RNA sequence: GUCAACCGAGCGUUGAUCCGAGGAUGUCCGAAUGGGGAAACCCGGCACGAGUGAUGUCGUGUCACCAGGCGCUGAAUAUAUAGGCGUCUGGGGGGAACGCGGGGAAGUGAAACAUCUCAGUACCCGUAGGAAGAGAAAACAAAAUGUGAUUCCGUGAGUAGUGGCGAGCGAAAGCGGAGGAUGGCUAAACCGUAUGCAUGUGAUACCGGGUAGGGGUUGUGUGUGCGGGGUUGUGGGACCUAUCUUUCCGGCUCUACCUGGCUGGAGGGCAGUGAGAAAAUGUUGUGGUUAGCGGAAAUGGCUUGGGAUGGCCUGCCGUAGACGGUGAGAGCCCGGUACGUGAAAACCCGACGUCUGUCUUGAUGGUGUUCCCGAGUAGCAGCGGGCCCGUGGAAUCUGCUGUGAAUCUGCCGGGACCACCCGGUAAGCCUGAAUACUUCCCAGUGACCGAUAGCGGAUUAGUACCGUGAGGGAAUGGUGAAAAGUACCCCG
RNA sequence: UGCAUCCGGUGAAGCCGCCGAGUGAUCGAGUGGUGGAGGGUGUGGGAGUGAGAAUGCAGGCAUGAGUAGCGAUUAGGCAAGUGAGAACCUUGCCCGCCGAAAGACCAAGGGUUCCUGGGCCAGGCCAGUCCGCCCAGGGUGAGUCGGGACCUAAGGCGAGGCCG
RNA sequence: CAUAUAUCCUGAGAGGUGAUGCAUAGCCGAGUGAGGCGAAUUCGGUGAUCCUAUGCUGCCGAGAAAAGCCUCUAGCGAGGAC
């Protein structure tokens, strides 16, 4: 998901994405863990949309 | 603006034949970040699983030191955590055996 | 003993000159005297070193 | 990303990777600063959030010290102050060279050695800035009707000199250049005002005169601040005092009337972030920097060769025949080169403005007198430092200790000193350029090195290793054009 | 290295020979082999320009020499096994040694040496199938044990402060 | 008012419980190695450098600090103790 959308959703809706993106990276290191999953990409994707999250929450606090 | 969530304190399981052995026992045990505490630990896992949780046992390890033709160098060190779970005993599939 | 408090004045260096003209590094300090100054007419004394000529120019108020 | 591949997974013409600018995040240590500590790891307070049945737990801010402002309080103790409390603004540390101010060796030379040299070096301490320091004559000079702040460069000159007259050390005047700002602001005498501290003929006193009030623009002092005014050497300036006078309006000089001065408002200027007061804010400059893009001409023929970029022979471009690469010496194969072009944003230089300060309550050249012209200062004495000058007949400059002046017919200097002439005006402050340097960045260069050389370091390099520690400190480059890195068989 | 000429993948330099040459340092646009990219000559310019020796320095290698030694004062043997290979590894049975230790457990110090599996070029003073060696993976669990979160000693640092 | 083998405090050890458990000589098998069952356990002697004991006695050389613990008030208090 681009920030150009990212932008569109409010402050609440960002936090929620920002938690399911959490939960969605802990599901996939317990799978790599294990050693069952064979995307390895996915790791980096969920890790650069908690940043572009944060990124956008920081944007919107400063201003 | 941070938004701290119970799983980035627990990092990854442990796979091995002493966690297996424990795992039987319904005994898990995670790589947690360096710088958690035990209660710290049993309110993250109690959060995550919706489990309840008896003891945590904590261990930290010092990584390996291994030589290369560029010289010598050493492994990341972990801490263990070892989490009991109480008598109602669901088991955390998540763990994949 | 060497500076006074209220001046600034400080030891000079210079030599000692024997009748063989042999030459060794001595000092010249000021003539620094305690004396317990009255800042104010309230009356408060505060012992303050000051140099000599300090005294002369009236600069340190013993009253 | 790479050593450095082997996989495994995936992204990209809906623009990826990549390059430039601006933002965000930024664990812990470190000036390290909540407290502690064996640096990188221990333990907290407060406030606000999260979580829990509650304790436990988590997140985000904030909590060092000192200095200087402001406000509150004011010990012994009375005035008060020290101190305390609160709140704002700074500082702290690092850095290769260059700067300034202090402290300051010895080896060495003198064929010994102490004066002397080495050397104000090495080193150390305190402090900067992009440069610093110095700087606007209390200067030189020598009778020239002479130069005219400082700095730096060349001469003067290894000279005059100086020196156990040993070894050695060593100017300046003048002259030729770089750069020019022969630059600015103050303190005092006097006015006005405000205030602190004393008092007060407490009235005939203070406005510029004439008139009329009044008992305080205090009446008198003194101190301080503020604003005027004054910045000088042929002396200058206040105090006077004539003459001449280039905006308008307004309010004041105790009070009103007619006269002289202080102060606001309109033009008109004049200056500017400048040393000469200061913080800003706009518009613009194919102005600059920080990524780039385009850019002529041979698939030419024969021959050698694994390969042509070799040899011979044909063309072609050239504002481009610089330099590299490409399978062997390439202007025409590639990157490029000459030559053109390009900035959303940020920053840097200019410019024009808002803006600010400032003069216009102003200016001129004249006449004779009192006051002012930087004080524990100059000078002198004792003991030192440094000047060509090693105490010498020792001037000029300077530190400590004593003593200690004058304000212009005053003072200082012209190498002891005196008289006369000449020059200048100390004890207040700022000031650009010419000059020094390179940690770092960019573009280049070499009758420089080419792996025991060149940096210690072309390779794991301040690494391995050595030492408790400060510290010391290496060795190790080349297959081939391409890995095409020898399938398969045999001995083992 | 300036300038001018000439040679070169039809094979430069370097190296090893042969055959010759000069009064000397030396030479061979004479030749063969090896090799694979630059050289020669003339005339000028400049040198990090010539080594046999400094108890010279670095690297490589001789002589002594297949010589000394192979690190205590206990001692090994046999059978079977594994294996390409066994005096040394495994198993068994003997024998011997220590036994206020040569047994067991801590502190300091060390740092993965521990366990499992694999390996056998380097190391182990011989060999090695073995190993404290090499490679991979695994392994250390505390309200009560030793420390901190409790307290102080010597001593350290030390707000202000005094001294310089 | 008291001289008491009174009373209290400290305190090795014996005894009880902990312990219908746990462990064990052995015995069955099973064979890397795993498993099941499991007797009796009295009574004496000797004897510590360990405990009572930071005790007691003697001596001179005259032998840490703070926390902790207890108590006292000052002080908090309408709720608080078991």
């Amino acid at each position: 998901t681009t920030p150009g959308e990212l932008r569109e959703l409010t402050d609440d809706e960002l936090k929620d994405k920002l938690r399911e993106s959490k939960e969605e990276l802990f599901n996939l290191r317990f799978q790599m863990a294990t050693g069952q999953l064979s995307n390895n990409r996915r790791l980096r994707t969920v890790r650069q949309e908690i940043a572009r999250v944060y990124t956008v929450l920081r944007e919107r606090e400063l201003g | 603006a941070t938004i701290t969530d119970p799983r980035d304190i627990i990092l990854a399981p442990v796979i091995s034949e002493k966690s297996y052995g424990l795992i039987e026992d319904n005994v898990y045990t995670f790589v947690v970040h360096p710088d958690s505490n035990k209660t710290q630990i049993k309110i993250a896992i109690e959060k995550i699983f919706d489990v309840k949780v008896d003891s945590v046992n904590t261990a930290n390890r010092q990584g390996k030191r291994k030589r290369t033709r560029t010289g010598f160098g050493k492994r990341k060190s972990t801490k263990r955590a070892i989490v009991k779970l109480a008598a109602g005993s669901k088991p955390i599939d998540l763990f994949g055996a | 003993a060497a500076v006074c408090d209220i001046c600034g004045k400080g030891p000079g260096f210079g030599k000692s000159v024997s009748h063989s003209h042999r030459r060794t590094s001595r000092r010249w300090n000021p003539n620094i005297q305690p004396v317990r100054a009255v800042t104010r007419p309230g009356g408060n004394k505060q012992r303050i070193n000051a140099c000599t000529s300090c005294i002369k120019a009236g600069k340190v108020s013993r009253a």
